[PDB]
Formats: structure tokens, C-alpha cells, sequence
């Protein structure tokens, strides 16, 4: 059995905007996990969450 | 202070203390009513507004 592409119509998009402040970040991204995004960023910037 | 207002004509010193009594209040309960929001998350980390 073959595989599959989701070929959603909306390609992966993001914009990570910094606030300048204590290095808070926000970012803005097209995807389902949003705490995941949240830790993986945090843990990549050596943030708290 | 006196003492000096008595030797110097052109030039006069003075002193004074004044009590303070301050009352706090709003006018009704629901004028001091206040909210808050708190999250922690899993890294421990708590984000407070």
C-alpha cells in the first residue's frame, strides 16, 4: 500500500514576531499542536514557556 | 527661625507642620471589585494577568 501527501491548501506558513521585551515572542503559526510549538521554541530559545 | 527673622530684614525663613488623615474608599463594593487570571504551565512556569 502506497503512501499519501496531505496536500493541505494552505502550506506551512508561520511569522514569529519578538516583542522586545524579557525576549517574549510570539509566534503565529497554520498548525494543530500550539503547545507544541510553544515548547519547542521556548526550549530552543532557553525560555521559560 | 525666629532668631533669624529678627537679625535679617530682606530675607525671612519659616516653618510649619501640617497632620494628615487620608480616607480610602470607593462608593459602593462593586467599584473595588477585582479579577485575575492565572496559567502554569508544564514546564512550571506561570504567566499571571
Amino acid at each position: 500500500m502506497g503512501g499519501q501527501e496531505h496536500f493541505y491548501m494552505e502550506t506551512q506558513s508561520m511569522l514569529v514576531v519578538p516583542k522586545g521585551e524579557d525576549q517574549e515572542m510570539d509566534v503565529y503559526v497554520s498548525t494543530q499542536f500550539p503547545k507544541y510549538i510553544q515548547d519547542i521554541v521556548a526550549s530552543t530559545l532557553k525560555l521559560p514557556a | 527661625v525666629e532668631k533669624f527673622n529678627a537679625e535679617n530684614y530682606w530675607k525671612k525663613k519659616g516653618l510649619a507642620m501640617v497632620p494628615l488623615k487620608f480616607p480610602v474608599g470607593l462608593g459602593s463594593r462593586a467599584a473595588g471589585q477585582a479579577a485575575a487570571l492565572v496559567h502554569i504551565y508544564l514546564d512550571g512556569s506561570v504567566l499571571v494577568t
